[PDB]
RNA sequence: ACAAUGGAUUCUGGUAUGUUCUAGCGCUUGUACUAAGUCUCAUGUACUAACAUCGAUUGC
C-alpha cells in the first residue's frame, strides 16, 4: 500500500523541475505584490501617500 | 557606513554617540520593512506570521526604549 | 643520400627519419 | 631497464628523492598498483620542470623561488601546497637564526664584538635578481681573510686582505635535473653580487651559504678569516638535519609524494629505558595588568628523564633567555629537548645507552625521532598508560636547583 | 613484418603522448625515457 | 669503405545563475550592566573531486 501510494503520487505528477520552480516563483511574486499593495493601503489609511 | 559586524544591537549603552545611532536606527528599520513585507503571504501560515508577530512586539518594545531614553 | 631508401617524410611517421647503412650487410 | 637507464642512482637524479630527506633508497615503499597523476608529476618534477626547455615563458611563484617554464597546472597546485603558509620565507629565517645561534656559542675564538642579523625585507628571501647581507660580523682585532674559496677547499692563503667586518648571505634555490650543482650556483651568485653595484653589502670579504631545497644540498663560497671553515661545515651538517623549517619542507614533500619508510612488564628489566618528561621545560605564570594584557613571562624549566636499572635522574636546565628571540616557542621546545636527549644518549657509551626511550606525550616524539638517529639500536615508544609527572617541580630540592 | 614495426612505433608514442596530454606539454626534453620506462616500484610508469 | 637526426603551447573546467538593496520630502486635497583581530596545529561535521580500490601462495 505504501508503494501503491508512491506510484499513485508519481503517475499523477507531470510537470518537471523548471515548470514546478516557475510555479513556486510565480506564487512568490504574486504574494510579494499583494503584500506591497496592502502596505500601501495601510499607509494610505495613515495619510502618507 | 558598514556596521554589519556590529549586532542590532540589543545593548544600547555601549554607543554614546547619537549621530552613529542615526545609522544604527535605520539598521533596524530596514529589517522592519523586510519582515513587514514578509507578514502578508498567499499561504498566510500561522507559524510564519506568529514568529513575525513576536518580532513586531520586540521591535515596538525597542521603540518604547528609544522614546524613554529621549 | 635518398637512394630509394628511407621515408617520404618524417611528419606522420612518429620517428625522426634517420637512415643509417647496415654495416652488417656487405657481402 | 634499470641498467639501461643508468642504475638506480641515475634514475633518482631525475626525481625528487633527495627532497624527501631519505638517506638511501632502502626499504622505501609507495602507499595507495595504480597511482594518481598529481603525485606522478610531483615525483618527476625536477625533470618535468627542467631548465632545458625549448620555449616557455619564465614565471615565478608568488611567494617562492621556483621558476616555472610555461604552464604545468598539475605541478603548480602541488608546489603551492608544499610551499604554503609562507614556507620559503620561514625556511630562510630559520637558517639565519641558526647560524646566529652557532656564532655566539664560539664567539670568543672568532673575536666578534657582536653578531647581528639584519632587518630582512620580506620579499628578499625569494628575490633571485639581487640580494643583501643577512648576518654581519664586527671584529675587535682586524681579521685577515683568504681568497674566496669553496666550502670544502683544503688550504687557504690568508695574506690577501685585512678586513674588520664580514657578512653572511643565505641563498635558497630550487634545483632541476639540469641546473642543480649548488657549488656552481653559489660561486656564480657570489662573483655576480659583489661585482654588481645595486646589490648592497656592508663590506667586502664575506661568505655566501646556498641551500638547494629540491635536493637538500648545501654549499658555501666566500673568503674565511680563520676557524670558520671547520666550524661552518660542522654547523651546517647539524642544521641540514635538525632544522625545524626544513623538517616541515621534507614532511610536506612526503605527504604530496605519499612515501613511507619501512623498518608494561619490560619497563624494569635489565634493558636501559629513558622516560622523558618535557612538561617541566615550559612554564608560564600569569601577571596582572594595570588594565588588561597577557604578560610575556616564562620561568626557567628543565628536561626530565629516568632509567629503571640506573634508577637515577637526568636534568637539563633551560633558561628563558633562549626564549627571547622567537615565536611559537613551545613548538621550538621539542627540538631543543630532542637535541639534549640525543646528546645525553651520545655522552653515555653505547652499551650503557638505552635500547629504547619512552615519552609521556607524543606531541614531541617526532623531533625526538629526528635528532636521536645517530645509532641504530634505539627504539622509541609511547607511554601505554599516562603518568602525570612533575614531582620534580614539586620536589623542593629539584625545584631549588632549577630556580 | 615492416608494417607492424611502424605500427609499434606509432602505437607506443600515442601512449606516451597520452601522458603528455594529461600534462599540458608534449615537449621532448621534459619527458626522458626515465619517466616512461622506469618500473612502478621506482615511481615510473613501467612501460614495456 | 657510412657522413641522412620529426617534435615543442595557449584558450574553453559546480555554484553556476537570478532577485532586492529610496539617504537627501515637488506646492493641492488628504537612569532595563564587562564576549577583539590575524596567523599556525589538532579534532568533529557538511559539501566536493563528475579522483581511486581486489594484483598472487596454506596447517583438518
Amino acid at each position: 500500500k505504501e508503494m501503491l501510494a508512491e506510484a499513485r503520487a508519481r503517475l499523477l505528477n507531470t510537470q518537471g523541475k523548471k515548470a514546478t520552480r516557475k510555479i513556486r516563483e510565480r506564487m512568490l511574486e504574486e504574494s510579494k505584490r499583494i503584500a506591497e499593495l496592502q502596505k500601501r493601503r495601510e499607509l494610505k489609511q495613515a495619510g502618507i501617500n | 557606513k558598514d556596521y554589519s559586524r556590529y549586532q542590532r544591537p540589543r545593548n544600547v549603552s555601549k554607543v554614546k554617540s547619537i549621530k552613529e545611532a542615526n545609522e544604527w536606527k535605520r539598521q533596524v528599520s530596514k529589517e522592519i520593512k523586510q519582515k513587514s513585507t514578509r507578514i502578508y503571504d498567499p499561504s498566510l501560515n500561522e507559524m510564519q506570521i506568529a514568529e513575525l508577530n513576536d518580532e513586531l512586539n520586540n521591535l515596538f518594545k525597542e521603540w518604547k526604549r528609544w522614546q524613554w531614553h529621549i | 643520400s635518398y637512394n630509394g631508401i628511407g621515408l617520404k617524410s618524417a611528419k606522420g611517421s612518429s620517428t625522426s627519419g634517420h637512415v643509417q647503412r647496415s654495416l652488417a650487410s656487405n657481402n | 631497464v634499470i641498467q639501461a637507464l643508468g642504475g638506480i642512482e641515475t634514475i633518482l637524479e631525475h626525481t625528487l628523492f633527495k627532497g624527501t630527506g631519505f638517506n638511501s633508497w632502502e626499504g622505501l615503499f609507495w602507499e595507495k598498483s595504480q597511482i594518481p597523476n598529481r603525485r606522478f608529476t610531483l615525483w618527476w618534477s625536477p625533470t618535468i620542470n627542467r631548465a632545458n626547455v625549448y620555449v616557455g615563458f619564465l614565471v615565478q611563484l608568488d611567494l617562492t623561488g621556483i621558476f616555472l617554464h610555461g604552464k604545468i597546472p598539475t605541478l603548480k597546485i602541488s608546489l603551492i601546497q608544499i610551499f604554503r603558509a609562507h614556507l620559503w620565507q620561514k625556511i630562510h629565517e630559520s637558517i639565519v637564526f641558526d647560524i646566529c645561534q652557532i656564532l655566539d656559542g664560539e664567539l670568543d675564538v672568532l673575536q666578534i664584538e657582536s653578531v647581528t642579523k639584519e632587518t630582512v625585507h620580506p620579499r628578499k628571501s625569494y628575490k633571485m635578481n639581487s640580494s643583501a647581507a643577512d648576518i654581519t660580523m664586527e671584529s675587535v682585532h682586524e681579521w685577515e681573510v683568504s681568497k674566496p674559496s669553496l666550502l670544502h677547499e683544503t688550504n687557504d692563503s690568508f695574506k690577501g686582505l685585512i678586513t674588520n667586518k664580514m657578512w653572511f648571505d643565505v641563498q635558497l634555490r630550487y634545483g632541476d635535473y639540469d641546473s642543480h650543482d649548488i657549488s656552481r650556483y653559489v660561486r656564480a651568485k657570489f662573483l655576480d653580487y659583489t661585482t654588481d653595484n645595486v646589490s648592497m653589502y656592508p663590506s667586502p670579504t664575506g661568505v655566501m651559504i646556498g641551500i638547494d631545497l629540491a635536493y637538500n644540498m648545501y654549499d658555501a663560497y666566500g673568503n674565511w678569516f680563520n676557524g670558520l671553515k671547520p666550524l661552518i661545515q660542522n654547523s651546517m651538517r647539524t642544521i641540514m638535519k635538525a632544522n625545524p623549517a626544513l623538517y616541515v619542507l621534507r614532511e610536506r614533500i612526503r605527504k604530496g609524494l605519499q612515501i613511507y619508510q619501512s623498518s608494561y612488564a619490560e619497563l624494569f628489566n635489565n634493558d636501559i629505558k629513558l622516560f622523558v618528561d618535557d612538561t617541566n621545560v615550559y612554564r608560564v605564570t600569569v601577571h596582572k595588568t594595570f588594565e588588561g594584557n597577557v604578560a610575556t613571562k616564562a620561568i626557567n624549566g628543565c628536561i626530565f628523564t629516568l632509567n629503571p636499572k640506573t634508577g637515577h635522574l637526568f636534568l637539563k636546565i633551560i633558561h628563558t633567555s633562549v626564549w627571547a628571540g622567537q615565536k611559537r616557542l613551545s613548538q621550538l621546545a621539542k627540538w631543543k629537548t630532542a637535541e639534549e636527549v640525543s646528546a645525553l644518549v651520545r655522552s653515555l657509551p653505547k652499551e650503557e645507552q638505552p635500547k629504547q626511550i619512552i615519552v609521556t606525550r607524543k606531541a614531541m616524539l617526532d623531533p625526538l625521532e629526528v635528532h636521536m638517529l645517530d645509532f641504530p639500536n634505539i627504539a622509541i615508544r609511547p607511554t601505554e598508560l599516562r603518568l602525570p609527572f612533575s614531582a620534580a617541580m614539586s620536589i623542593d630540592k629539584l625545584s631549588d636547583v632549577v630556580m | 613484418t615492416e608494417p607492424l614495426l611502424d605500427i609499434l612505433v606509432k602505437g607506443e608514442t600515442r601512449i606516451q603522448n597520452r601522458v603528455k596530454l594529461g600534462l599540458n606539454s608534449k615537449m621532448p626534453t621534459r619527458f626522458p625515457p626515465a619517466v616512461f620506462y622506469t618500473p612502478k616500484e621506482l615511481g615510473g610508469l613501467g612501460m614495456i
